[PDB]
């Protein structure tokens, strides 16, 4: 009773992000604030 | 047992696009209950669930906002129907519902080919998408709509059936009625006039054998395109006759209906000279000029864009079969006049074959036999002979079109009605020394009848068979095969097959060509192992064949170039659970490459069940 | 058919991502709050009762509808697995 | 108004140019929208009476199959060309209108090079009539009638001079018309008729105005139905 | 081997009653063997029907007897075969056993008659098996008739002659479906049997012996016969069949009759005029329309439904017990616990509900009053009731309801109490009562009709007899079917049938055309000649002639060539006529189907619909005990099977979440649809 | 007036009763009885209103499918007949009238022996509606109302009394039309049209009655292509 092992539950894409270029800069700001003091 | 399903009868959906399917609001409700619960709830329709249910728990309870509510809950969701024998894949396809009233299921016609269902009573289940997932996939990966092309064969699979050939068919035909005084305006000024002024009169048709132009084409040239139909239109010339049109850059002598179909294309797909390039105006269109058609569309122009061209057959088919007005009569049924001949003429040599045997030269076997031979040789004279009537007298005998088009009729039917069924077997399997005589036009006799009785039930004897042994068959590939699944990286592994184009022994020996088939089955859509260089082109390595490339290597083959060919394959591959991009080759449901993740080992699995309810089923061993 | 499902199809390296991509880019639509969209000015989504698919109808139907044009961006590996579900509580309300 | 009468045909256009024009009107009743297209079709294109050429007359050609010297075009290919010439007259008194038109040598000839009658203009100025080479001699005379629909040029026989050649009549600034009677739901019950028709123009009238003549050809003959007898 | 008996309609009862089974006590023939006895042997001759046994798995191993075939002494069907001593045929017949037909050259009864003189010196004969051209001097015995060698189910077909033996079987079933309609109508064109067949089921009520008529009721006809008596006759009103469709008697009798003895005094259920009668002959158009027959798919005329055509009444027998649990007797009282007086209308009588009253899915048919709990009360609902009202009955609401699909008006009850009469109350059940309700089905899109041949198929579309095709005169037509499904299965005597039917419609006669000695294509064509002269001469004379159209679609018709080039369009319908076919115009723009297409009287059947026909559609509902499955049965539907082969397709598919939705959520993840229903609301 | 406007359809009409109603017109130009007959025909089918049986209520009587003794037909059969009823009102006035009759014993139910009312007229009196025996009683109230078109008796669910029972709704006073246009020869040119419908009617309106409203309606939907959008 689990995913099948073909198809959208492929290896290859169970794993997939998406992103907002408005997203894309959040996440970089949150990188620009581990420069500590 | 599912939780969110549902089943009823079907029925035809003329209207209806691949696109979406007819569900009654009745059933949408329950199965979507929970879904409407709360969008009532979101509305001011109820205040909460339970009050919601309760709103609906008695059928005489809901306000037609309800409705309004659910409408909304399935904008954009979309199911999935199921057929009695789920045999391949395409046994179950997504669809929008469009909320209709009634019991019954609104179901397309083009997709009736995929699931074996015709409207005797057929009944088709339905369920639902609930996670959001399961949606996503379900109307991207698994809607009708996009699946067009068979796993099978990379031949369409959303092609025009019988209702929609049959009108795109006689639209596109030309006529030819009567032959008496001189067919040649050729080359005389006098022939122009004479036989202009003889056809005014009573002697020349608007379509007779003159070679280069009949005088139905001396009189109308039309200018523009539309011109032509215009005067159809006023009952100047039917659609089937052959007149003179000027096109884009060439004085073309095309029918009207011909000129017509052009358009229908060429409106489906606006790219205009795309649709020219594509289309074979030369001939009536039949289902595999139409199925050519279709494939060339998805290959050339992009998928929906097919779709759209799709439908748009449909709909004129559809409506011009209607006035057409082809019907069934019983005088329609033509019998030859040579039906006679050809049954004395056999008649009196069964007497020869009698008088041979009254005397002792023939052993009671060579008698049998001999008989037998005398039938089966007559009785396809009488079937070529019966066509021939229909080619030669009546092009558009209604019973004839319907068999030449993709339409409906087998030539062995035909022969049934209008010549006539001959041998039927006797219980074990010896055929009857005596024929059946008639036709289904005049009456079975009340034996020749129960003669060809028997042979019936051995066919169904058989269908009953297949419909278990199609199983049978498809659940030992299924044990074999589940694992199978396409998940890789080209595997770097290259041992590879060679396809043979040519066949040592029809006769003992002599080298032939192989069909265009069986080359097409073994090289379409397959992925160059080693490059080839052949009649001028390099296909690469590891180039993926179309269809256009399979018929130039066999027309390289023709010319003598190349025996064999390199081709990556599944035989080969070094992927040990699974198969790879480069071995599987183009044929997804979609032509391009297989895209990994494809549950392989089933689909091809299924694609062998099914066909094998066709194959005869004496005895295993 | 649906729109441009070639175009998509195109835009992925395999058929079967396209859908993974849709999928979780409506869940997160839904999620976040709706208003979580790259392209709703001009011409967007709508539906005919009144014009008010502008608010909540079909997820997917979006999903697809900015995956058409070129600001998301799909990757095997784009952002770290946690950290993105907390800057997107962050920036998009509506609860 | 608020209830049957308010729930009227919202009678909604889309016209780009002189050419399309697009008309949609909803909601009718059961199987209105038929009732009403089909008939406008037929008016649209046999009725909104029109011009077209009924007959040519070359100077030294005698048949319809014969050649020009210093004329690439065909006689064939030129009466053919003039069933595409859309001209517009201005009133009754202009029935049978010839137009007349000679030029010679290297020039091209086009239908602006007709020589300009009082009451007539040619809309179709650009299109082409045919190329001539040098000592191209083309003097002709094209009739022009107003009529309706479609007359082929065996059915008039039209005689000016004795060696001219009859055309067959195009009488329509109207090209094409497609009408379509698609299902929408008013709230209560969803057995509705939605009529759009699309029209087509050669640009001399528009396709809003022909419309309304063709719904006009219908009233007058729906009065037609006064004295009994 | 007993079973209920088929009485969807006297025939339907009357062929369940005659019919042979293979299997049963197991010790005769189990399931294992088969296709040699599945087969239709020789011998089978007018002993068993070729064509009667029903189509899947259990083929041929179930059919019901022929014609004229009888169990003599000991069960041996003998069909009948005459003797012809010499040249000479004999009006004497055997009944001849299976084996000593072998011993002698027998021959058709097609075999041209003077009387008892064969005609042709070469004439068909069958040894044993084999088809044989005898001479006259050897013809030893000649078959009894044509309807001995088929049964009497399909002995009702037309021009079963024309039909492939393969589709008629298909034909000979759907009558064993017809459902009795309350506007019977016989063929226009029958094959001979129709009477005998409602003479020898019991549908119909004749007159024993000569007499007249003294009361006619609509309950009861007391006839007084001359013998000096007079005897009264009851009439089933309305009668409910196994399977529930109607069976009245109506009286067709006037008052103060002399009947002739054996005449029909009432119709049975099914019956016109003491003739079979299913279906109604309708006028019918045979060409493609828009997609609305597009396999099998019938487009009908709204017209159909204007009168009561295609209208059949059933009745559903309801049923509730008032059961005795050791919690409490379960009461069966107009009192329904829980919520209003606007559901206890209907409830008259305290308890049952009212007769006459409409019935919609969800209303209270009957009312009755269980226990609680197990054994214990309940904590949690022990407050709310003591919150707005302690004082409760806290009785559980077990009441019979109007399940989902339909419902008609109540039109009897039955209820038994305490004191039995002489009835036979089960243990633990303390009473009973029933509900029998009943509604009329007008045809409608869902339904499926088919006419004796086979051509089997559903409604698609009713029209608007607006624009429907219609006939010159106005006469539209009612059914537009498919040409397409008549080349591929091949059953031209449907297309036989629509011919003699046009003639009929104009001439206003109906014919009876045997087995395969019936009717034949030069008659029709004399009868059409007669029509033409009904449809077009009243034309010629009411003061018009031919159309615009007329004419147009003869241009294409003698193009196409079906008219002799060069005669009068009048001479030139004549022909187009008498070759079945006649002009027929759209209806939607007025203009003219190019080419003549043939239309005419054809019976057509209504086929009854099962209880699955009744859309099921289940969201949620019980589940079983062990097996935790979805599981219907009273009011929930029940959900659908995903077999294997469907599980696949989705393998087959990316379906990797809907496949496992289908195994988890759907149907077996206890917690999961659990959380799924709560999610999703 | 004298050549085009007088060369004017005339309208010629034979009606006997209120049943049959013949109307011819020609002239006609080309292809123009068709394009008026049909439409009117369509119109004359589906559009015009009016009057069928609504309920009934026979007073022992409950269901519909009961039977009443000393009466040979029973309800269902009954109610049939009545669907066969045609009745006319004068006036607006009469919207939905409530006709009586009541007869006992050896007596053969007709129409006629319905209680006359002031404003309604009975055009269907020999109808049979039952044969009653001895000790038949047999009193009822049959509802009649003026609508249109076709109304199952489920869709409108008359309530006059508890135990009536709803009628099918059969409103089209119209039964069949039928159009020919045969040619006519007027002098010059043989091509011409000549429009005859024929139109049968159950009484409550007359053909030409019909007709008219037929054209009207026709003419009011012309009138709907006024203000473009
Ligand atoms: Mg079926
Ligand atoms: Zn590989």
């Amino acid at each position: 009773g689990r995913l099948i092992p073909a198809g959208t539950g492929s290896d290859f894409v169970r794993f997939t992000q998406v992103v907002d270029q408005k997203t894309l800069k959040a996440i970089e700001e949150a990188r620009k604030e581990a420069v500590e003091a | 047992r599912v939780d969110y399903s549902g089943r009823s009868v079907i029925v035809v959906g003329p209207q209806l696009k691949l696109h979406q399917c007819g569900l009654p609001k009745r059933m949408a409700l329950e199965l979507f209950k929970p879904f409407l619960l709360k969008k009532m709830e979101e509305k001011g329709i109820a205040p909460n669930v339970k009050a919601a249910r309760r709103m609906l728990e008695r059928q005489r309870d809901i306000k037609d906002e309800v409705w309004d509510a659910l409408e909304e809950v399935i904008h954009g969701k979309v199911v999935l129907l199921n057929r009695a024998p789920t045999l391949h894949r395409l046994g179950i396809q997504a669809f929008q519902p469009v909320l209709v009233e009634g019991q019954s299921i609104q179901l397309h016609p083009l997709v009736c080919e995929a699931f074996n269902a015709d409207f005797d009573g057929d009944q088709m289940a339905v369920h639902v998408p609930l996670s959001s997932f399961a949606q996503a996939e379900a109307r991207i990966q698994m809607l009708s709509a996009h699946n067009l092309l068979s796993p099978a064969s990379g031949e369409p699979l959303a092609k025009p059936s019988r209702d929609i050939i049959l009108g795109l068919y006689y639209i596109t035909q030309v006529r030819k009625e009567k032959k008496g005084a001189g067919l040649e305006f050729a080359t005389p000024e006098e022939a122009l006039a004479a036989h202009e002024r003889g056809e005014v009169a009573l002697n020349a048709p608007i379509k007779v054998a003159g070679r280069e132009t009949s005088v139905g084409r001396l009189k109308y040239v039309f200018a523009n395109p539309d011109e032509a139909l215009l005067a159809v239109a006023h009952g100047i010339v039917d659609l089937q006759d052959v007149v003179t049109v000027r096109y884009m850059g060439k004085r073309l002598e095309t029918s009207p209906g011909r000129i017509l179909f052009a358009r229908i294309v060429a409106e489906a797909v606006e790219d205009e000279k795309v649709a020219w390039e594509l289309i074979q105006l030369d001939v009536p269109q039949e289902k595999n000029s139409l199925k050519d058609l279709v494939y060339q569309a998805f290959l050339r122009l992009g998928m929906e864009k097919t779709a759209r061209l799709l439908d748009a057959l449909k709909y004129y088919g559809f409506t011009f079969s209607t006035t057409s007005g082809i019907t069934i009569g019983i005088d329609d049924a033509v019998i030859p006049e040579e039906k006679k001949q050809y049954l004395e003429e056999a008649d009196r040599k069964l007497l020869q074959i009698e008088q041979a045997y009254e005397m002792g030269f023939l052993t009671d076997r060579e008698r049998y036999d001999q008989i037998l031979q005398l039938w089966t040789e007559t009785t396809e004279k009488v079937t070529q002979a019966v066509f021939k009537n229909f080619e030669e007298n009546y092009p558009f005998n209604p019973l004839y079109v319907m068999a030449q088009s993709g339409a409906r009729g087998n030539p062995q039917q035909i022969r049934q009605l209008c010549g006539l069924r001959g041998l039927m077997q006797k219980p074990s399997g010896e055929t009857f020394e005596v024929p059946v005589r008639s036709s289904f036009r005049e009456g079975l006799t009340v034996l020749e009848y129960f003669i060809s009785s028997h042979g019936a039930r051995k066919g169904g004897a058989d269908t009953a068979l297949r419909t278990a042994d199609s199983g049978y068959l498809t659940r030992k590939l299924v044990d074999v095969t589940h694992e199978i699944v396409v998940r890789e990286a080209d595997c770097g592994t290259t041992n590879y097959i060679s396809v043979p184009l040519f066949q040592p022994d029809e006769v003992t020996r002599s080298l032939r060509l192989r069909k265009r088939a069986d080359i097409e089955a073994g090289l379409y859509g397959r992925v160059l192992a080693r490059e080839v260089e052949v009649l001028g082109v390099r296909l690469e390595e590891g180039r993926y064949l179309s269809m256009d490339d399979v018929h130039l290597l066999i027309k390289a083959a023709e010319a003598g170039e190349i025996q064999e060919v390199p081709v990556r394959s599944p035989l080969t591959c070094q992927t040990r659970y699974g198969v790879c991009q480069k071995c599987y080759g183009y044929d997804l449901s979609m032509a391009r490459p297989v895209s990994i993740g494809e549950a392989v080992g089933i689909v091809a699995a299924q694609s062998i069940g099914e066909p094998g309810t066709q194959l005869t089923m004496r005895t295993f061993h | 058919a649906e729109p441009g499902i070639d175009k998509l199809f195109g835009m992925v390296d395999s058929k079967y991502r396209l859908t993974v991509v849709v999928a979780k880019r409506a869940q997160q639509l839904l999620r976040h709050g709706f208003k979580n969209t790259v392209l709703e000015p001009e011409e967007r989504p709508k539906m005919q009762t009144l014009e008010g698919l502008f608010d909540d109808p079909n997820a997917e139907t979006w999903a697809m509808k900015e995956l058409l044009t070129g600001r998301l961006v799909f990757g095997e590996n784009l952002v770290p697995e946690d950290r993105l579900q907390k800057e997107m509580e962050r920036i998009y309300p509506g609860e | 108004m608020l209830d049957s009468k308010l729930k009227a045909p919202v009678f909604t256009v889309r016209t780009q140019g002189r050419e399309y024009g697009e008309f949609v009107l909803e909601p009718l009743e059961r199987g209105f929208g038929v009732t009403l297209g089909n008939p406008l079709r037929r008016i649209l294109l046999s009725s909104i009476p029109g011009t077209a050429v009924t007959s040519v007359y070359i100077e030294d050609v005698l048949h319809e199959f014969s050649t020009i010297p210093g004329v690439k075009e065909d006689v064939v290919e030129i009466i053919l060309n003039l069933k595409e010439l859309v001209v517009r007259f201005l009133n009754p008194s202009l029935q049978t209108v010839t137009l007349l038109l000679k030029a010679e040598g290297p020039k091209e000839v086009k239908a602006r090079d007709f020589l300009p009658v009082a009451d007539v203009e040619i809309m179709n100025p650009d299109l082409h009539i045919a190329t001539l080479e040098e000592g191209g001699r083309l003097n002709m005379e094209v009739r022009v009638d107003r009529g309706v629909g479609y007359v082929p040029a065996e059915k008039h026989g039209i005689k000016d001079r004795i060696n001219a050649i009859p055309v067959d009549a195009v009488f329509s600034p109207v090209r094409r018309v497609a009408f379509q009677v698609e299902d929408t739901r008013l709230g209560q019950r969803t057995d509705l008729d939605k009529l759009t028709l699309r029209i087509w123009t050669d640009g001399s009238v528009t396709p809003l105005e022909a419309l309304n003549q063709a719904v006009e050809i219908l009233r007058e003959h729906l009065t037609y139905f006064s004295n009994p007898q | 081997l007993s079973q209920f008996k088929d009485e969807t309609n006297p025939l339907s009862s009357l062929r369940h009653k005659r019919r042979i089974s293979a299997l049963g006590p197991g010790g005769l023939t189990r399931e294992r063997a088969g296709f040699d006895v599945r087969d239709v042997h020789r011998t089978h001759y007018g002993r068993i029907c070729p064509v009667e046994t029903p189509e899947g798995a259990n083929i041929g191993l179930i059919t019901s007897l022929a014609a004229y075939a009888r169990v003599d002494e000991l069960g041996f069907i003998r069909t009948p075969y005459r003797r012809v001593v010499g040249g000479v045929v004999t009006d004497e017949v055997v009944y001849m056993t299976a084996t000593e037909e072998d011993r002698y050259t027998i021959a058709q009864a097609n075999t041209p008659l003077e009387g008892n003189r064969i005609a042709a010196e070469r004439v068909v004969a069958r040894r044993k098996g084999e088809p044989v051209i005898v001479s006259p001097e050897e013809v030893e015995f000649m078959d009894v008739s044509p309807k001995q060698v088929f049964s009497v189910n399909t002995n009702l077909i037309p021009f079963l002659e024309h039909d492939d033996a393969n589709r008629a079987l298909m034909g000979s079933n759907m009558q064993t479906q017809a459902v009795p309609l309350i506007r019977a109508q016989a063929p226009v064109v029958m094959t001979g049997l129709e009477e005998r067949v409602v003479r020898d089921s019991l549908a119909a009520l004749y007159a024993e012996e000569d007499g007249e008529v003294a009361k006619v009721d609509g309950n009861r006809i007391v006839v007084r016969y001359e013998d000096g008596r007079l005897v009264e006759y009851p009439l089933r009103r309305f009668y409910r069949s196994n399977q529930g469709t109607a069976l009245d008697q109506r009286p067709r009798v006037v008052v103060g009759q002399r009947v002739r003895k054996g005449d029909l005094l009432a119709d049975g259920p099914a019956s016109e005029n003491g003739f079979l009668a299913l279906g109604q002959n309708v006028l019918v158009a045979i060409m493609p329309f828009d997609g609305y027959n597009f396999e099998d798919a019938i487009v009908i005329s709204e017209e159909l439904l204007k009168r009561d055509f295609y209208t059949s009444i059933h009745i559903e027998r309801y049923e509730i017990e008032a059961r005795d649990t050791k919690l409490g007797p379960e009461r069966i009282t107009r009192d329904i616990p829980h919520l209003s007086e606007a559901a206890l209308r209907d409830l008259d009588e305290e308890g049952v509900v009212r007769i006459g009253a409409e019935v919609k899915p969800g209303d209270i048919l009957v009312g009755r009053t269980s226990f609680k709990g197990e054994s214990e009360p309940t904590p949690e609902e022990r407050l709310l009731r003591s919150i707005f009202g302690e004082k409760a009955r806290d009785v559980k609401d077990t009441s019979l309801r109007v399940p989902p699909g339909e419902g008609g008006i109540v039109v009897r009850t039955v209820r038994l109490r305490r004191g039995d009469p002489g009835v036979e109350l089960k243990p633990g059940v303390r009473e009973v009562v029933r509900v029998y309700v009943a509604q009329k089905r007008k045809l409608q899109v869902g339904d499926k009709l088919a006419n004796r041949h086979g051509n089997k198929g559903v409604v698609a579309k009713i029209l608007p007899v607006e624009d429907m095709p219609h006939l010159p005169d106005g006469t539209p037509v009612d059914v537009i079917l498919n040409p397409l499904g008549v080349p591929s299965r091949m059953n031209l005597g449907q297309i036989l049938e629509t011919h003699l039917g046009l003639a009929g419609y104009f001439l206003g006669q109906r014919y009876i055309s045997p087995i395969f000695d019936g009717a034949k294509e030069p008659e029709i064509k004399e009868l059409l000649a007669q029509a033409f002269e009904v449809y077009f001469g009243k034309r010629k004379g009411e003061g018009f002639g031919v159309d615009k159209r007329e004419v147009e679609v003869l241009r294409r018709a003698e193009k196409l060539g079906l008219v002799t080039p060069g005669k009068t369009p009048e001479e030139q319908l004549k022909e187009l006529f008498l070759q079945g076919k006649v002009v027929l115009y759209d209806g939607r723009t007025g203009e003219p189907i190019e080419g003549p297409i043939v239309v005419g009287q054809m019976f057509i059947m209504k086929l009854y619909h099962m209880v699955e026909d009744k859309m099921h559609a289940r969201s949620t509902g019980p589940y079983s005990l062990i097996t935790q499955q979805p599981l219907g049965g009273k009011a929930q539907f029940g959900g659908q099977r995903f077999g294997e082969m469907e599980v696949w397709a989705l393998e087959a598919y990316g379906a990797a979440h809907t496949l496992q939705e289908m195994l988890t959520l759907k149907s077996d993840d206890i917690e999961g649809r659990n959380a799924a229903y709560e999610a999703i609301i």
